[PDB]
């Protein structure tokens, strides 16, 4: 969130929250309800987002552990899609990527290397998830949500 | 560093003068470019690795700078060049989003030329590849925001020449 | 190991040194290769004008044996 | 962690999505945010007055601290105590902006009792002065026009509760 | 409620005398005081006659001095409290002048007076300086001003007036180095009271002895002690590159860090985390501020070794901000900068010269366990928890390898213990009971193996109690009490033991379970401290828990343990915590479809 | 500025600016026209505030180096106060308090104690300017610029705000 | 400590009497107390039913109850059910006292270490505890449940 | 760190004499095991990433330790567990190549129990993971070298115990 880091910045160069930072968090508090309503829409659409995104991911990437004949790998992948959607809704609710960075970006590359799951394939799945979510959301709702998808993708795009 | 707002404030403050109408309209232009500058910065943040991959593919691969005796031979040097490119792209993102290229002047171009001449890193291939990166971001961002980040890619190219 | 001979002057912009915290800023310093990238970034972060970077030790284009 | 990030982290650690209770709590915090920013502004404008006058009131009610036996007798210790007052006021204002005591948890209560026992600093005048700060910010918030003084009540009470002993 | 980082003994310096400053300088240079420091001490002790008699005459005439002490204020308009504080301040200033005269240093005046311009309401500062000038005039009026020490009294009063005329001096700031690092502020009175620390700056044109002093201070910072006298400091190429025009103090700090001397001292005997904390001491002059700083350091060491950690510490922004290029790192403690409360205990146990005496990494344990609930621990720390073996009071020594995590439990807090009753079954725990295992002799032997976890020698047999129980004169409970009141039991569990440790181990042997909380432990410790060992034994045998569990005819047995005890009693891990995944399929070996 | 602080914080961790930083930038750019108009009101009305504040402060405190007979000290006092309001307008346009701190709070007390101006009289003069700026501009436009007046004020009341 | 005791201890450190805001918090406790006693009555009456529906809705028919699972081996299912009884009874204690000090003083100290030594799944326990919170909320109404679930979330936060 | 030769020399130096005959016999045993010691260390060095992957796959995946509220949730903590397993494997390989567990006691075991209790890391699940690692390392070197390094894995489990 912007408010935690502006607190940390005021803490570092020791002072109080100056008036410009106060207007910044005022605009954050004013934009709160819209983030809440789009979070509610994402919670309503999360399951169908996972289904359509997995279908498009297998269309755009058939050689994957999820698309193999092993359904444990497919179930783990679908669980991963749902988990990243939940974390992205967390990021939308917070207004920055702090739940996303804390839970599913920091160390996600090391995990999927330890799982041998190709991180380009996860990035493509999150691309398809982004397309499904932007299709399922309004233009301004897409404008809010798509950056968090971009930041989840870029966290594994390597 | 300086951004657009800080260079305007600095130019007025080094004169004992409030910001004037030309400065207020220049700051207005900055404010109305802010939305697409933020969107372009997010697009680059998403696609940085792809940018660097395509840039090195179309400007620096399958030439003798890659094979034996080349400067990009011996994989640690290729990785050093790729690190240089991630830094170039992120600092161009900083310059384009901040509105001023002063971040480039005080964190790239100070020291970069003498380091490259100290190491034998060819500046001309660096500049050609950096403008290929500019062309890539032109290709997949659009004409307007692509040119906006391309201005600071031009500054990186000029400051290395 | 290959060394960089670096002359730079790094100014302070966030703190007033009282009488003892003042040290110097214009340093000429032998820098190891594996740290020179981070030292260049650090003295660019603090806002230093780097005026002189040369290769003190080692040659250019070394495929091996440079460390 | 503010209220938003704390509640989000809790639901992340249990794996649930956002239910309507969370949406209501988040909207409640977002509505109270205007009052929180107003109190942060008044605090940033009158912080030196609030912290120093709370120190003065504490030394009037607890007289011994400025007396030679007390651990705020000389002006070195007096300035150290007033700087501690500014510390408490600044981090309580941070918690007022955040609405959560995580900032206090990691940056005020992270060893305060150990420091105050190492230096001989009395705990209970410290929390008495914290309460004087809280009553001061309460009364100039009420004069400023903020009917809900509930928000500004909590960080000083949290610092007092975590710092004080058990009778 | 939260775990304790330790409250170490701290002595904050309020000022400096003349001997304290000289000894501080000599100590901070690691040497005997030299001839000019000797002349400092001997000349000040020579003037001590004049200084003590000046203080004598000023204390003798203090009443008239402050009676004598711009627009003179009115008593009624000013207020009674404010008049009282005016008189108190005036007598206080005179007292501190005499304190300075005896101490031979104006550090007490300068520290306690310089930032007083606005503390005193600053509309009475003209009145304040006029009163101080009049006190100077009067103190010199009855102390003959021709060529005597009235010049000294004039100088000290002038210094007091000069300190008081100094307006608002800026508080020093330890700015936060990262989002996780809190910024701290620091009064200049606290800065000037703090012990003077030498700032060893090495310039290329220094003389040789000054350079060698800077080298020795670099050894004392990094290697914690002077190694130059030893032949282990044979680092002739790093020293030689450092002395002349190149290889500055930062590169030399890095070369000291990556040397095998530093590895032998602070990396070879330590795990990675303790090594990281010691490196933080030896290269930045401070401990770990926060957990996230430690995450950065630990991840970096995990993928790149400890030498890269040294490279990152000496290549950091904080290093160049404090120690720059050619300043030796110095320890940043109490009065040097503003201290955080976050790492107070670990960092004051780290700045102490006995920091290598601790192996368990103090910073990470405190920082992590503050963000965790209360641990399973005896209420008076973990040293009071003995080792759950058959016999032997084995407690962690507070001095030998201190692995101490202090924790404050409430009086009503209760320990969670793993009972053997719910675990296992019946006819599995009724094999270890030994009531009335029907032979008397076996019950004597089992009562021994409870009271002393192994069978004892003949000299430790309480044969009179054997005859009493074989005759039916006393029951099993009285026999266990007599065994626990035997001399050899006292030697085994009471004499060579800390008293609460002794009470806890006697409780474990006589009740078969650790204590729960400060209720039980407080009562037993109070009993054994106001009444003694046999009183505690009688109170534990006549405890209601003994009667409910072991009754009168049943030998005590172990019933509950700490969870650490079972973790010891399962070195292969617990039995079935989650179903295993024998013959699994992983990606890569599956993908080669 | 806001973009300056975001770029510095992002380059510290060697990372691209997050979506929340860009939301902060876009919100500030949305309010940019409003803050420019705030600065416009400040530009128009600054000399009146300076002259009324200097008259009021001279009346409330005659023992003042500007109030001493020299014209250059007087001109320097008005120059300093107009410079401070200039930095407040800079703070309005940048979006944070960087151009007050960096261009005149950091090292200000020691600057004036080297100059010889008493800082309590400076505090009173700034209090006077704050009063006439409150009474002069408007109500809503005071809420944007008077907090920065409080920020420059709060740096010099701290030898200790006086009680009994 | 209970709510009254925390109020008294905050005042007694200052050495003064309870102030007006603390008196208002005393009013809040002294007009929540009726529904606290009623919720404690109903929870004491239906503790076994709450624990049964808790285990059914969260812990059953997953491999934690199967062979190899932590809740196999009937004595371990008994220990899990007993921990659930302890959690519900101590949540009732926290709700009646108004403070989570009884949770931190008798439940949460060393429970993470005990469970992790024994290998008890922490996340499954937090899941079952929130499920029990759902059971209490559903069969006591949102009106009552908004209090008891606060202490259940205290147990969940301390466990995690 | 005291390896087998070093601790042997230390026993004889404390006794003050030369290495006695039985000590030379044990040194002969070490000197003829050293070749298979080097080969086992060679294979561990090659396949360390695979060993940790299959070990976590057989002991730490698909349990509630990886679900929400489990300790291996929140990807950074999964990576922390991976790097802890890497530390365990590399330091056990050091102990096997050295012929004594002093490097395990000094670099790993001396306060890891305190740190894991402080962080709330599962001690029992780490012990199960180390035994699973012993099984995995046992599987692709064979019985002799497998038990020779599983002694050090069991030592890690005993020091966590
Ligand atoms: C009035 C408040 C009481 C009082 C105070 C007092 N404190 C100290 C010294 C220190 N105070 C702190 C405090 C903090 N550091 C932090 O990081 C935090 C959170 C931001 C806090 C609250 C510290 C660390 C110190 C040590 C010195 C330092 O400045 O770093 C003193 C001086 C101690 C001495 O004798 O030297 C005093 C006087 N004293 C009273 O009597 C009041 C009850
Ligand atoms: C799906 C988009 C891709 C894919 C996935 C895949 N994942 C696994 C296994 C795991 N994935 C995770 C995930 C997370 N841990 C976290 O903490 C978070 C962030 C909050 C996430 C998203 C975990 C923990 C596992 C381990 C198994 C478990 O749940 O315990 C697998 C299985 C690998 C295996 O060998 O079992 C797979 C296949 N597969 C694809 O094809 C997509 C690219
Ligand atoms: C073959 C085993 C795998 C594979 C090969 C592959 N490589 C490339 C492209 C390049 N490979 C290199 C390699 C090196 N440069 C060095 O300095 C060193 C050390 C001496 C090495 C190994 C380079 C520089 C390139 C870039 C192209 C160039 O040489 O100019 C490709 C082409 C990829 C593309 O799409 O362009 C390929 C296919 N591919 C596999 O699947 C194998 C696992
Ligand atoms: C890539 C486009 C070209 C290339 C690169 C290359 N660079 C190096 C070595 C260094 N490059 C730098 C870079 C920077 N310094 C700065 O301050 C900035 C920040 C904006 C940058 C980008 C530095 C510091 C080094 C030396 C230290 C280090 O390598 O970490 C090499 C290696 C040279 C060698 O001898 O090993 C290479 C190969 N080479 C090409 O051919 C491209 C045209
Ligand atoms: C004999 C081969 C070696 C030796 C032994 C020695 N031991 C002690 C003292 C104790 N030994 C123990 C041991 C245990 N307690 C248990 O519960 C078990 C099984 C888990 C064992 C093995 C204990 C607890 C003690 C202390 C109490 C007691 O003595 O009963 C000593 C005495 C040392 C002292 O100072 O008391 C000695 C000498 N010494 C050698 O040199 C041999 C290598
Ligand atoms: C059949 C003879 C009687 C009966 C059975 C019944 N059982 C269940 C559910 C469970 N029973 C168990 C059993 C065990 N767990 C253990 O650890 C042991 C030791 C090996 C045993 C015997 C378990 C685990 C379950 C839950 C299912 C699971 O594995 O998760 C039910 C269903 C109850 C419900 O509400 O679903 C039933 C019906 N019912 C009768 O009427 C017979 C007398
Ligand atoms: C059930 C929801 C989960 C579960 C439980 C489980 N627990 C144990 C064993 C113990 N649990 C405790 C805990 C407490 N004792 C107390 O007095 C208190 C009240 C404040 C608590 C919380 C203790 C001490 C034990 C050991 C004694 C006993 O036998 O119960 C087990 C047994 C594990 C084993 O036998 O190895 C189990 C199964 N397990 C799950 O999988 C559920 C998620
Ligand atoms: C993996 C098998 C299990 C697990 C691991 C886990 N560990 C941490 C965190 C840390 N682990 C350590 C360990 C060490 N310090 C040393 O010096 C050595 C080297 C020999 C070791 C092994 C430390 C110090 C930490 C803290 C720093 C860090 O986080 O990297 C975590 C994260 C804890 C947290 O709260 O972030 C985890 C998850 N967890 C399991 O569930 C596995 C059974
Ligand atoms: C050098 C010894 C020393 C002194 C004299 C000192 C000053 C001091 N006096 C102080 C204060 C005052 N001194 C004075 C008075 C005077 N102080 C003087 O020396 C004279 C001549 C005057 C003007 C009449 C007043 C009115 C106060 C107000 C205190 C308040 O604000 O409540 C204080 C604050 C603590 C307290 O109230 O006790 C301090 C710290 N502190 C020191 O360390
Ligand atoms: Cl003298």
């Amino acid at each position: 969130s912007v408010i935690s880091q502006v607190i940390a910045t005021a803490d570092r160069e020791v002072r109080y929250l100056s008036k410009g930072e106060l207007d910044a968090i005022n605009r954050f508090f004013n934009n709160g309800p819209q983030r809440l309503r789009i979070v509610s829409i994402l919670n309503s659409n999360a399951e169908e987002i996972v289904e359509k995104g997995a279908r498009r991911f297998w269309q755009r990437c058939p050689i994957t552990p999820s698309n193999s004949d092993n359904q444990q790998f497919q179930a783990s992948c679908l669980r991963d899609q749902a988990w990243f959607i939940r974390l992205i809704s967390y990021a939308v609710a917070v207004g920055d990527v702090d739940p996303l960075e804390a839970s599913g970006v920091r160390g996600v590359r090391e995990m999927y290397l330890s799982l041998e799951v190709p991180l380009r394939s996860v990035a493509l799945c999150m691309r398809s998830l982004k397309e499904v979510t932007l299709a399922m959301l309004s233009r301004e709702d897409a404008a809010e949500v798509g950056p968090y998808f971009d930041y989840l993708i870029a966290g594994l795009m390597p | 560093m300086q951004d657009a707002i800080t260079t305007l404030i600095n130019t007025s403050d080094a004169q004992g003068k409030y910001l004037d109408d030309s400065s207020l309209d220049t700051l207005q232009e900055y404010f109305r470019s802010g939305d697409l500058r933020a969107k372009a910065a997010m697009t680059i943040s998403a696609n940085a690795s792809t940018i660097v991959t395509k840039t090195v593919a179309k400007s620096l691969l399958y030439t003798d700078i890659t094979g034996p005796g080349g400067n990009m031979y011996t994989c640690r040097r290729y990785a050093a060049c790729i690190r240089d490119m991630d830094f170039f792209l992120r600092y161009g993102t900083y310059a384009m989003l901040a509105g001023d290229a002063s971040i480039l002047d005080e964190r790239v171009l100070n020291g970069l030329k003498e380091t490259y001449n100290s190491l034998g890193v060819p500046v001309g291939a660096t500049i050609r590849a950096v403008q290929a990166m500019k062309e890539v971001v032109n290709d997949m961002l659009g004409a307007e925001a692509g040119k906006e980040v391309g201005y600071y890619f031009d500054h990186i190219c000029s400051g290395l020449s | 190991m290959r060394m960089f001979r670096v002359t730079a002057c790094v100014p302070s912009q966030t703190r007033i040194r009282t009488q003892r915290e003042l040290q110097n800023t214009y340093f000429t310093k032998l820098v190891p290769y594996d740290n020179w990238f981070k030292e260049q970034q650090r003295i660019q972060k603090m806002g230093g004008t780097i005026v002189k970077v040369e290769l003190a030790t080692g040659r250019r284009g070394a495929n091996t044996g440079l460390a | 962690r503010d209220t938003v990030t704390s509640l989000i982290s809790n639901y992340d650690t249990t794996g649930r999505y956002l239910d309507r209770d969370a949406i209501d709590s988040l909207q409640s915090y977002f509505i109270t945010g205007a009052n929180r920013v107003k109190v942060a502004a008044m605090i940033s404008a009158n912080a030196a007055e609030i912290s120093r006058e709370a120190g003065k009131k504490l030394f009037e009610v607890v007289p011994e601290l400025i007396r030679p036996g007390g651990n705020a007798y000389t002006t070195r210790r007096y300035a150290a105590c007033l700087r501690d007052m500014d510390y408490y006021l600044r981090y309580s204002s941070y918690a007022l902006v955040a609405g959560n005591n995580d900032v206090l948890m990691e940056r005020v209560l992270q060893g305060l009792r150990e420091t105050y026992n190492s230096l001989g600093v009395p705990i209970a005048p410290t929390v008495q002065g914290i309460q004087i700060m809280k009553e001061m910010v309460k009364e100039r918030a009420s004069d400023m026009g903020v009917d809900d003084t509930s928000f500004i009540d909590q960080p000083f009470d949290f610092i007092s509760r975590e710092v004080s002993e058990i009778s | 409620d939260r775990t304790n980082g330790g409250s170490p003994v701290v002595h904050p310096q309020q000022y400096h005398t003349v001997p304290t400053a000289v000894i501080n300088g000599a100590h901070q240079r690691d040497r005997y005081p030299n001839h000019s420091e000797m002349q400092t001490l001997s000349t000040f002790l020579r003037t001590g006659l004049q200084r003590l008699e000046i203080a004598q005459t000023l204390a003798q005439h203090a009443n008239e001095i402050v009676a004598a002490g711009f627009q003179a204020i009115n008593i009624a308009d000013y207020g009674a409290v404010r008049m009282k504080r005016s008189m108190r301040d005036l007598g206080w200033f005179l007292r501190y002048i005499t304190y300075a005269v005896v101490a031979g240093d104006t550090s007490i005046i300068t520290v306690n007076t310089r930032g007083l311009r606005g503390i005193i309401p600053e509309d009475v500062t003209v009145a304040t300086t006029v009163a101080l000038q009049e006190m100077q005039w009067k103190s010199l009026s009855f102390f003959p001003v021709d060529s005597a020490a009235a010049a000294l009294v004039r100088r000290y009063f002038d210094v007091l007036i000069a300190d008081y005329q100094v307006e608002k001096p800026s508080d020093r700031y330890r700015t936060g180095v990262s989002k996780h690092d809190q910024g701290l502020s620091f009064p200049e009175s606290y800065e000037d009271s703090g012990c003077a620390i030498p700032r060893w700056v090495m310039k290329p044109t220094l003389p040789d002895s000054e350079k060698d002093a800077v080298i020795r201070a670099a050894y004392r910072q990094v290697f914690e002690r002077d190694i130059s006298g030893l032949g282990t400091a044979e680092l002739t190429q790093p020293i030689s590159q450092l002395k002349g025009e190149d290889g500055s103090m930062e590169l030399f700090i890095r070369q000291l860090g990556k040397s095998r001397l530093y590895r032998q001292l602070f990396y070879e005997p330590y795990m990675i985390s303790r090594s990281i904390e010691l490196a933080c001491r030896h290269f930045l002059g401070r401990g770990l501020s926060c957990m996230e700083e430690f995450q950065r350091y630990f991840e970096l060491v995990a993928d790149q070794g400890f030498s890269a950690l040294v490279d990152a510490l000496v290549s950091s922004q904080e290093y160049a901000d404090y120690f720059g290029a050619e300043t030796v790192p110095y320890i940043r403690g109490l009065g040097i900068e503003a201290q955080a409360c976050r790492n107070w205990g670990p960092q004051l146990d780290l700045f102490k010269y006995s920091a290598p005496a601790r192996k368990v990494p103090q910073f990470v344990t405190a920082f992590a366990s503050y963000r965790q609930p209360l641990p399973n621990q005896h209420p008076y720390g973990m040293g009071n928890d003995p080792l759950e073996t058959q016999f032997g009071a084995i407690f962690p020594h507070e001095t030998t390898n201190p692995a101490a995590q202090p924790v404050h439990f409430s009086e009503d807090s209760r320990r969670i213990l793993v009972g053997h009753a719910h675990r296992k079954s019946h006819a599995e725990i009724s094999q270890q009971i030994f009531s009335l295992q029907h032979s008397v002799e076996s019950v004597i032997l089992a009562a021994y193996r409870q009271v002393f976890g192994c069978e004892v020698l003949g000299s430790q047999r309480h044969q009179a109690a054997e005859t009493q129980l074989k005759g039916g004169l006393i029951t099993v409970r009285e026999f266990v009490r007599q065994l626990a009141k035997s001399r050899s039991f006292r030697q085994a569990y009471w004499e060579n033991l800390y008293m609460t440790k002794a009470a806890e181990i006697i409780h474990r042997r006589l009740l078969g379970r650790p204590t729960y909380g400060r209720r039980e432990t407080s009562k037993y410790y109070d009993i054994c401290g106001r009444q003694g060992f046999y009183a505690l034994v009688d109170a534990l045998i006549d405890s209601d828990d003994y009667r409910t569990a072991f009754g009168e005819n049943t030998v005590p047995y172990e019933r509950y343990v700490t969870p650490r005890g079972l973790a010891l009693r399962s070195p292969k891990g617990p039995v079935a915590i989650s179903k295993l995944r024998d013959n699994p399929h992983t990606v890569g070996e599956y993908m080669m479809r | 500025s806001i973009v300056k602080q975001i770029i510095s914080n992002a380059d510290e961790e060697l990372r691209y600016p997050t979506p929340g930083e860009l939301e902060m930038i876009r919100s500030f750019c949305k309010t940019g026209a409003s803050q420019i108009q705030l600065a416009k009101t400040l530009e128009s009305h600054a000399p009146t505030i300076v002259e009324r504040g200097t008259r009021k402060f001279w009346q409330i405190c005659p023992r003042t180096p500007s109030n001493s007979g020299s014209p250059r000290k007087t001109e320097a006092a008005q120059r300093d106060m107009s410079w401070y309001i200039r930095l407040i307008s800079y703070c309005l346009l940048a979006g944070n308090d960087q151009p007050l701190r960096e261009i005149g709070l950091l090292g200000m007390k020691e600057l004036y104690t080297n100059i010889g101006i008493p800082l309590d009289n400076i505090l009173q003069y700034l209090r006077c300017l704050k009063a006439e700026a409150i009474a002069l501009l408007s109500e809503a436009e005071a809420e944007a610029i008077i907090p920065y007046f409080d920020q420059i004020i709060q740096e010099l009341v701290r030898p200790g705000p006086s009680y009994f």
